[PDB]
């Protein structure tokens, strides 16, 4: 339900968007929004390059869904002619036909509405819009919009949620969304907030009248406690607040801003007003913004929600979003986000605040004049245009030399990829300018569109009565209104009767010049108008005139410059303008003023600046956000210089930033021109990030311009000529640099653009045609040499331009044998059917490509290696697309649908001879996008090559191995759907799944046509999936639809759209037969609906098929629609009971959940977050977890009932626990803790924390300084980001800080407890772990203390001593891993102990050679290609399309120059070889033995059908013995059911078992391979359906034999106290019964016990009388009760006979110590002391016989180097064994440091124990010693070498020898000295892997008659006969059979259910002592029974401490004999 | 089944000194 400690706090991770097409800069924050019931509101803090000023900061967005009129045009008319834009900003067209209506949800209305249907001509999202307006006049119109899932959304019905003129009531321009409601009657209500003039100061308010059409989001209400299908607030009433539980509040400075208050949902504050004002203008009148939002509330109602807890303030703060900004007068930035959490207590807890940055605007640190080389030649001077005529980007030379025109457009200078710019050779431009008249338009080279227009003196229709100096001038069109062409309202009289001279005073800024004013003769220096006149252009000779946008709006305003004042008529569209706007700021005297000197350009490049020319020297003006200018920033020219009217100053965007320089043109000094740039880098753009977690960011930006010059550069090197298609420059992202300050890696990525585009007929940027991405590594000093190439990522997107998109097929990667390329699909929609179309005239041709924009075409994955297949590529993609048209009833626009029809899939692995090709298909969609027939197609393999391509370290003939026939196979997997769709004028609900049918074809290699398989071969008559030809079937499903009334499937889904169950296929006819044989013909149908199968038709049937078996599945109950329709009850199949959901009053959670057999589990929950806090569980127990404010666990406790008692951790009420916060003092708590766990977090300690002392040492006013300009918080941080840029500016600190430069920093880490036991005094203690996190949370390391021991230690500068020493806090650190900026570990290191928790730093120990480290290398898809372990062996993988090459460590030891036979490892890995499907089908060996015998070739075969589940496989030895006889059985054949559940196991080995699978996925059914048949019974359908009991039959009974029996516990109140709650007590298993006594709260068994069976009793267990079965047990009754810690771990257990072992654990958890208690004996000790490893592998032992026994361990590998045992008491070695290993690990060397024994008469040395083995690593020899009197080696047992005997010991050796199949066949065992060399066989049989020894037989066609048919050997050797049970258990043996039927030795057993053997029994019919053994195995206890018939000859009891096999301790106690 | 390779008699993958079968699964 919660985090049991495995899960944490999610890390922000705000990766950059990949924006591929548009290369902007973008970002995605998400606002702390709770879900609630499941409905909310989307909202993301968005950001983008290209975004402009918003209510939160320049480039900075928080889009609503809203709809608006088109900006396109000047301004909207008002008029039906305007069009609207989509919440994705599309246009719309009508959809069918208006309808009058008055009727909305039930509401009555109070007008006849005309209703008119809207959709989007470019649709993705398929939803339909709505547009109500009033017929008759007096109310508002309003918008709806259907979407696709059910939702209404209501848009703009109240006049606060809709943006209007405030004038004209009538006009409105966006449509801001109101409420909304899901289908499941789940509201959303969104209150906005108009503008007001609180706070803003006077200056703005008289200069700003009518400023409140402007709306701002304030209050969003969801969570409504009603239900109710009807948009809230559709009358137009105040939201209520009692009708909603959730409230996401925007507050924009009224609540307080601090740490120490929470804010208050009711508010009174004041609304504050920012610096950086500003208006849109956009839709005819002025939209002025002045706001800023400063935080994200979200309240929760929690009187409402929990009704235990009064709100008296109000609806409660549950997460805070504060956003601080960096707030100066040019713009606003957001630069702070921090999530905040108040406590209950008052007290708050932070994360870490995310810092961002923006480029500055420094013009006197970054601007000096430099001289323009290039212009040398450039005699010109006084005269000459830089504009950018072309559009190619860049402001070419624009001039006249010699009396005729020319151009020198832009072009690179030197090295490609510097931003140096020259131009090129001048151009004729053959179109006269003297052509036209004055102020008209002329065209370019003929050019379709007229772009600019031309002044000049010699033309026509020119009046300067009064020049000082005039000419033949051009000037930007797009600079001057758009009503320039006709001018109407002030444009038409302003301009009067003609313009003389248009001249430029910047990039946009056009001054003016009025012609002689025909009509009025005066000429005053005023015209007249509504709003206090206007000015006329150079009549006042002193002021100037001109066009120019000062308000940053995108309109060219009229401004007026005057000495004193500057003054701005706006632009409000259609020749409009507005009331003056008096601009202060700027002011210069009245008698040198001249508007000459004067200028406009945007340098900021946020308004358009001013400039002012000296003779000396020039002052600028920065734009204050078009309100005003700041102080003068005076910038001296070059030195020595005078300018005057003869030199030129133009502004204009040289670099290509989109900010102006300063272009100088002087006469008489040398060189002419001269050149200042104010800024190299655009400014106002994020380009810096950190999140103070180790993670910073930075971005860098490069425009569009200078990419079309490298374009054209690289172009020009080929004998071609580019065109560029972007007349406006783009800031594109280029590079963006991930660094992490905790590991020192970079990740630079760099991006380059090509082939941009735009459209010259919608003014819309399209996007590039080319992508390149490249992705470098580079990590730090002391890291391993092995550098992992950068990828390359080429990606094509179709731009919409047929000139672009034809002629991108050629920087593709070509191929001789690839398939046809792509081609755009054009159809449209007749007859429900999609058909095909050829664009019909130039109009159709553009709006079908342009549906295209934005898709990708191509993706080829590169790698950027030294290797030789360093140009080929990985992976390779590509897709069509398909346009489909739907409408053509409005002339303007067509309606279209841009999809993705096919996709094909490349998988070259830098092989371009034998590719892996794939593609997926859909051959036909619905009218709504659903797909109707899709197809997947796995391509066969490629014709082996005549040249490999291949490398050739490849072993022999593994090329020619890889190739198998099923790689050679076409696969369709055809796939038909059908779906449900609700279409009504007020009900929209689409793409709900009906039906579906998969089916696959198979055909040969054959098949496939040269170019491949398209969309159009497969739409034909003879096709390969034509209704006529063969196909197999995979399966078919369907949903069922309930209306929440009755459980009846209906035909038609309703709105709500409910799910009664689904419905899927199990079985076929085909798939039945693997049931012939064990099932009849007359039950299989009785027996299949038995298990809850159904049948039903094929769903889309063809002729001969009918009634499929089917299953259905997911039984939900719905509650009615004034719940939600919320689920009551749930069901998985018919044959388990239903679960029962019990919600709250709100209906939000579920609080309660009664099971099937009545158990219930209640949920108390916390609703700041809706997470359950305290769980009440089957057994009553209760389970409390308390969390902090942002929903973090805490603590944990769990109380409850054990025995009956009540004991567990002590209650909050019991005994109360306050949770610490700090981590160094949660450490030195002590014994004790009444709280499981205490989690203590610390996620802000990567920056710095100034103690309280040094901050007294620092004034008030100083940090008043640091605290103001946000650098350090209100708590102890330091923000790394600004304290980095106010190191680099402002470079002399007023403070000295010593925590920055090292110092005590750490990575975010967190603190976890875990006490053991409860409060009644334990040893307790307390478990300490602490974790490490990064940037991008992943673990860093794990530190664990441990009780005492010696280590290594830590510096506290953060480096590692390797010198190790005793220290009180062990602190083993585990885990250590460094990772890359992509999240593959590139570092792994061995554990170790260091004192104290602190993190180590990286660059210490990187290095440091003793830290034992492993590297990994990976490649650019994410596998692992390298792996580099500590002692130096690498394990690598070679990956191919076909197979994968896996060597080993001593694979590569040959390789490893830079064990005993590094030649005999060479060339035997392993390889597995993969089909088109990608499913393994063989794995390859290779067998050698000597370094010169080539190897063999082992091949094991796996065949997969066309479904796709293992069919056959067959291992080495079978196929070649197969590959002389095609008639042998492989070694498994299954048989499956169309899911994959295995039908039928057919093994030579272990004969034929069937198997039926229930509809739960129970064994119902199950036939063994002997003919038993085993069948299990369940509860019934009114429960959880466990196992009741278990049936089995051999073939030779008649009736069944019941062999298990199961009992569940009750629900009684009794059965809880021993927390036995759905549990079986009581389990009849075959052996005897365990009853459960009692369990303990962690679930461990308290108290238990067994009774074992009668000898002469079977289990059987018939009827339902549980008397006569405890008739059949036995009196003696062993019960083994233990008692356990918290941690579920052992403490003591007692056994049947009354012994006690006590078990005390360590701080670490790990076993420091055992004690044993014998019955009437006192304690002693069987372990003294434990201590571990780092591993945590076992390093030393004393035992109770006070022998220490000391570990080893390979710190390289952690592997076991060596045991030594010793004995202190006399100082003697008893054994010393030192293992020896090779580099996979086999273990080749043993050898023993100890003295020989004393049973060993004249023995001293021991020798050693060596082994050799195979490739195969099969144990081929062995040297050990054996004792001379053993002989041959048989089954009977040797005799003990006494004292007396003077015994000896000699040396052997064995050699096997291993059958192709992995049998051993022979043992040569050879001692020298004894004499005793013997050989033992084993006959293999032919057809199976059943050996024998020899002696039974050696014929291999025999052996299979010793075998039964469950694979069972029957015969253990001659004359020992061997019976099994009916599980496959060994039954009994007969060691010595005696004749006349007598009674033999024998010896026979018993096992319980899961097999553990419980009874031993073994027979002697000797005539002197008849002696019978019986052994009775318990829990840590042996019951050793002998009795002859005359009387007990001994009772012993053996009992066991400790595992087996890991230094157990037998006991044994002898009651007699 | 078939979770230790093919051969349903095999030991150890025939390395008998390196490792070791707890349950014989």
């Amino acid at each position: 339900s919660l985090p049991k400690g495995g899960g944490a706090i999610t890390g922000m991770g705000e990766a950059l968007t990949p924006t591929g097409p548009d290369g902007m800069a973008a970002l995605s924050l998400p606002l702390p929004i709770s879900a609630g019931r499941g409905y909310a509101p989307a909202f993301t803090l968005n950001y983008n390059s290209g975004a402009g000023n918003s209510p939160f900061g320049l480039g900075w967005d928080c889009n609503v869904m809203t709809i608006r009129r088109r900006t396109h045009f000047g301004v909207p008319h008002y008029d039906e002619t305007d069009t609207f834009l989509g919440p994705e900003g599309e246009v719309l067209v009508v959809a069918d036909q208006p309808r009058d209506e008055s009727t909305l949800q039930g509401i009555n209305l109070g007008a006849t509405f005309t209703v008119t249907g809207y959709r989007s001509r470019l649709e993705s999202h398929f939803s339909r819009l709505e547009y109500w307006q009033p017929k008759t006049t007096g109310k508002t119109d309003f918008w709806l919009i259907y979407s696709p899932d059910g939702q209404v959304h209501l848009l703009g019905k109240s006049p606060q949620a809709r943006i209007s003129n405030p004038s004209q009531t009538t006009q409105t321009a966006q449509w801001l969304l109101e409420a909304s409601v899901s289908s499941r009657g789940e509201q959303i209500y969104y209150q906005y907030r108009a503008e007001d003039d609180t706070g803003c100061e006077a200056d703005e308010i008289t200069h700003h009248l009518q400023a409140t059409a402007q709306r701002y989001l304030h209050i969003v209400y969801y969570g409504n406690r009603t239900a109710s299908e009807t948009l809230p607030g559709l009358d137009g009433s105040a939201p209520s607040q009692a009708d909603w539980l959730f409230y996401l509040v925007f507050d924009y400075g009224e609540r307080s801003n601090n740490l120490k208050t929470p804010p208050a949902f009711s508010t009174t504050g004041s609304w504050l007003c920012r610096q950086d004002r500003f208006s849109r203008y956009e839709y005819g009148f002025e939209i002025r913004t002045r706001r800023l939002c400063r935080q994200v509330l979200m309240y929760h109602h929690l009187q409402a929600l929990d009704s235990k807890i009064t709100e008296h303030n109000g609806p409660t703060l549950v997460s805070r979003l504060i956003l601080n900004y960096d707030e100066s007068a040019i713009a606003s930035t957001l630069v702070f986000v921090r999530r905040v959490g108040h406590e209950q207590d008052g007290n708050v807890v932070t994360l870490p605040p995310l810092e961002l940055a923006y480029q500055d605007f420094s013009p006197r640190h970054h601007a000096h004049w430099q001289p323009m080389d290039v212009l040398a030649n450039f005699n010109a001077i006084q005269r000459w245009q830089l504009v950018d005529l072309k559009g190619e980007g860049l402001p070419g030379l624009l001039y006249q030399d010699k009396g005729a025109w020319w151009y020198r457009s832009a072009q690179r200078l030197g090295e490609i990829g510097s931003d140096a710019v020259t131009w090129e050779k001048m151009q004729p431009l053959s179109v006269i300018p003297s052509l036209q008249s004055n102020a008209s338009l002329v065209d370019i080279n003929g050019d379709g569109q007229l772009d600019w227009v031309i002044t000049g003196p010699g033309l026509r229709g020119y009046h300067s009565q009064r020049p000082d100096g005039s000419w033949t001038r051009f000037t930007p069109l797009n600079a001057l209104p758009v009503e320039y062409t006709h001018p109407r309202a002030q444009l038409a009289d302003l301009m009067g009767a003609g313009l003389s001279d248009l001249v430029l005073i910047g990039p946009k800024s056009v001054r003016l010049y009025a012609n002689t004013r025909d009509g009025f003769a005066k000429g005053k220096d005023v015209v007249q108008s509504g709003d206090i006149t206007l000015p006329v252009p150079g009549a006042d000779p002193r002021k100037l005139v001109a066009f120019s946008d000062v308000l940053g709006s995108g309109q060219a305003h009229l401004v007026e410059v005057s000495a004193t004042k500057v003054t701005c008529w706006p632009n409000l569209g259609r020749g409009r303008f507005g009331q003056p706007i008096t601009l202060p700021g700027f002011s210069q005297p009245a008698t040198e003023f001249n508007p000459a000197q004067v200028y406009l350009a945007d340098l900021d490049g946020s308004p358009t600046d001013l400039i002012y020319v000296h003779t000396n020297r020039l002052d600028i003006f920065l734009n204050k956000s078009g309100n005003g200018f700041a102080e003068p920033v005076t910038l001296r020219f070059p030195e020595g210089l005078r300018f005057d009217h003869t030199c030129q100053l133009q502004m204009a965007d040289v670099q290509g930033l989109g900010v102006a320089s300063l272009i100088l043109s002087v006469p008489h000094m040398s060189p002419h021109h001269w050149r200042c740039d104010l800024t190299n880098m655009k400014p106002w753009l994020l380009n810096e990030m950190n999140n103070n977690m180790g993670v910073h960011h930075t971005l860098r930006y490069r425009s569009s311009s200078q990419f079309w010059l490298d374009e054209k550069a690289a172009a020009l090197t080929t004998g071609q000529t580019p065109v560029c298609y972007l007349p406006f420059p783009i800031h594109t992202l280029w590079q963006t640099e991930t660094e992490d300050e905790i590991s020192g890696n970079k990740l630079v990525t760099t991006l380059r653009y090509a082939r941009g585009a735009w459209d010259g007929r919608e003014r819309e940027f399209r996007g590039f045609g080319y992508v390149e991405q490249t992705d470098s590594h580079q990590l730090a000093q002391g890291n391993a040499p092995e550098r992992t190439p950068p990828a390359l990522t080429k990606n094509w997107y179709a731009t919409g331009l047929p000139v672009i998109d034809n002629a991108l097929s050629t920087e593709y990667w070509r191929d001789d044998q690839a398939f046809a390329g792509f081609s755009p699909r054009f159809t449209t929609w007749q007859d429900n059917k999609d058909v095909p179309l050829t664009p019909e005239d130039d109009n159709s041709r553009y709006w079908f490509n342009r549906a295209l924009k934005g898709q990708l075409l191509r993706s080829e994955l590169y790698g950027l290696d030294d290797s030789t297949n360093k140009h080929v590529p990985y992976t390779v993609t590509e897709f069509r697309s398909q346009v489909r048209r739907l409408q053509h009833t409005d002339s303007r626009y067509p309606v279209l649908w841009s999809s993705v029809v096919e996709s094909r899939n490349y998988h070259y692995e830098r092989i371009a001879s034998d590719p892996q090709c794939s593609q997926n298909i859909t051959l036909s969609s619905d009218r709504f996008g659903q797909p109707l027939k899709q197809l997947s197609v796995q391509y066969p393999r490629r014709q082996q090559p005549a040249i490999n391509l291949y490398p050739d370290t490849l072993p022999d003939k593994l090329l020619a191995n890889s190739y198998d026939d099923q790689q050679r196979q076409l696969r369709l997997t055809y796939q038909q759907s059908s779906w449900h769709h609700l279409t009504n004028n007020t009900v929209r609900v689409l793409g709900l799944p009906d039906s579906t049918r998969s089916d696959i074809f198979t055909y040969g290699a054959e098949n496939v046509p040269a170019g491949g398989l398209n969309l159009e071969l497969l739409s034909d008559k003879n096709s390969l999936i034509a209704d006529d030809k063969p196909r197999e079937y995979l399966g078919q499903q369907k949903t069922a639809y309930t209306d929440g009334q009755n459980t009846t499937p209906l035909q038609t889904p309703t709105r709500q759209a409910l799910i009664a169950f689904t419905e899927t296929t199990v079985f076929n006819q085909s798939t039945l037969s693997a049931f012939n044989g064990s099932i009849p013909s007359d039950k299989l149908s009785t027996t299949l609906e038995q298990a809850g199968y159904q049948q039903t038709n094929y769903l889309f049937p063809r002729t001969g098929e009918d009634k499929v078996w089917v299953a259905h599945h997911g039984y939900t109950d719905y509650g009615t629609a004034a719940q939600f329709w919320r689920p009551q009850k749930q069901s998985n199949t018919q044959l388990t009971g239903k679960i029962t959901l019990i919600w709250d009053a709100n209906y939000c959670v579920v609080v309660q959940t009664r099971d099937a057999a009545g158990l219930t589990t209640s949920a108390k929950y916390d609703w700041r977050f809706l997470t359950p806090v305290q769980l009440t569980d089957i057994n009553d127990n209760q389970h409390l977890i308390t969390l902090d404010a942002l929903g973090r666990p805490i603590t944990l406790r769990f109380w409850g009932t054990e025995n009956g008692k009540m004991t567990g951790y002590s209650s909050p009420e019991k005994a109360s626990f306050s949770p610490p916060s700090d981590v160094n003092a949660a450490i030195e708590l002590k014994k004790p803790l009444p709280v499981a766990q205490c989690q203590v977090y610390a996620p802000e300690s990567w920056m710095p924390v100034l103690s309280q002392k040094t901050f007294n040492r620092l004034a008030e006013q100083d940090w008043q300084k640091l605290y103001n300009a946000r650098i350090i918080t209100e708590d102890g941080r330091i923000c790394t980001l600004a304290y980095r840029r106010w190191v680099q500016s402002q470079k002399a600190i007023p403070q000295l800080i010593s925590l920055l430069n090292n110092g005590p920093r750490l990575p975010p880490h967190s603190l976890t407890l875990t006490t053991d036991r409860y409060d009644h005094d334990p040893e307790q203690q307390i478990r300490q772990q602490v974790v490490f996190s990064d940037g991008f949370g992943r673990l860093l390391q794990a530190a664990a203390r441990h009780e005492a021991g010696m280590a290594r230690q830590r510096n506290e500068d953060g480096s590692l001593i390797i010198n190790v020493q005793h220290t009180e806090n062990r602190w083993a650190v585990t885990g250590r891993t460094e990772y890359d900026n992509k999240g593959q570990p590139i570092r792994t290191y061995q554990p170790y102990f260091l004192n104290d928790w602190r993190y180590v730093s990286n660059d210490s120990a990187r290095q440091e050679k003793e830290a034992y480290a492993d590297t990994h290398v990976y490649d650019p898809i994410g596998r692992e290609i390298k792996v580099i372990t500590a002692k130096g062996w690498f394990r690598r993988t070679l990956f191919t399309p076909w197979f994968t090459v896996n060597e080993d460590e001593n694979d590569t030891a040959a390789e490893v120059k830079k064990n005993i036979d590094p030649k005999l490892y060479q060339k035997t890995p392993t390889v597995s070889v993969y089909d088109n499907r990608g499913l393994i089908i063989r794995n390859i060996d290779f067998h050698r033995t000597t370094a010169n015998g080539d190897p063999d070739t082992r091949i094991t075969r796996h065949q997969y059908d066309i479904h796709g589940h293992l069919n056959q496989s067959i291992d080495p030895r079978l196929y070649e013995a197969k590959q002389t006889n095609n008639t042998i059985k492989p070694n498994f054949l299954w048989q499956y059911d169309l899911t994959g559940n295995p039908l039928c196991t057919e093994s030579i080995d272990a004969g034929r078992t069937v198997t039926l699978n229930d509809i739960e996925g129970r064994p119902l059914l199950t036939v063994t391979a002997t003919g038993v048949i085993q069948t299990r019974q369940y509860e019934t359908s009114s429960l959880p359906g466990r196992l009741l009991s278990v049936a089995e039959q051999t073939p030779e009974e008649k009736t069944s034999r019941i062999t298990e029996r199961l009992i569940w516990a009750g629900n009684t109140e009794a059965e809880k106290d021993h927390n036995l709650a759905g549990q079986c007590v009581r389990h009849y298993d075959t052996a005897g019964v365990t009853r459960l006594e009692s369990l303990s709260l962690t679930g461990t068994v308290l108290s238990q016990s067994s009774q074992l069976l009668i000898d002469t009793q079977e289990a059987n267990w018939t009827g339902d009388n549980e008397t006569v079965w405890q008739n059949m047990l036995a009196d003696d009754i062993y019960t083994t009760l233990s008692t356990f810690d918290a941690t579920g771990a052992l403490l003591t257990q007692t056994d049947a006979k009354g012994n006690i072992q006590r078990l005390a654990y360590d701080v670490a958890g790990q076993l420091n110590g055992s004690w044993l208690t014998l019955k009437g004996q006192t304690e002693q000790v069987i372990i003294k002391s434990l201590t571990y490893s780092a591993a945590g592998q076992k390093l030393r032992e004393e035992h109770g016989n006070d022998v220490i026994t000391e570990y080893s361990y390979e710190p390289e590998t952690q592997r076991l180097i060596g045991i030594k045992t010793r004995r202190p008491s006399d100082t003697k070695v008893l054994q010393d064994l030192r293992y020896e290993y090779d580099p996979v690990g086999n273990v080749i060397s043993i050898r023993n440091d100890a003295e020989a024994t004393r049973f060993w008469h004249n023995q001293k040395v021991m020798p050693e124990n060596t082994y050799t083995y195979d490739s195969l690593y099969q144990l081929i020899s062995a040297t050990g010693r054996e004792m001379a009197n053993i002989g041959q080696q048989s089954h009977q047992f040797p005799s003990p070498a006494l004292p007396s005997d003077n015994n000896t010991y000699t040396n052997y050796t064995r050699t096997y020898t291993y059958d192709r199949g992995g049998n051993l066949t022979k043992i040569q065992h050879s001692s020298p000295a004894t004499q005793n060399n013997y050989t033992t066989n084993i006959t293999v049989s032919n057809r199976s892997n059943r050996a024998v020894l020899s002696t039974l037989t050696e014929d291999p066609a025999q052996v299979d008659a010793l075998f039964d048919a469950g694979g069972h050997q029957n015969t253990l050797i001659s004359g020992q006969n061997l019976n099994w049970n009916t599980r496959g258990e060994l039954q009994q043996v007969t060691l010595v059979k005696r004749d006349k039927g007598a009674n033999d030795d024998r010896e026979w057993y018993r096992y319980s259910g899961d097999g553990r053997r419980m009874l031993k029994i073994n027979e002697q019919q000797a005539s002197n002592n008849a002696q019978t053994q019986r052994v009775t195995y318990l829990p840590n206890l042996e019951l050793r029974l002998t009795q002859n018939s005359t009387a007990t000859t001994e009772d012993l009891q053996v009992i066991t401490v400790g595992e087996a096999g890991r230094a157990q301790v037998r006991v044994l106690h002898w009651e007699s004999g | 089944g078939t979770i230790d390779g093919l051969n349903l008699y095999r030991m150890v993958r025939n390395n008998p000194v390196t490792l070791l079968d707890p349950d014989g699964l």
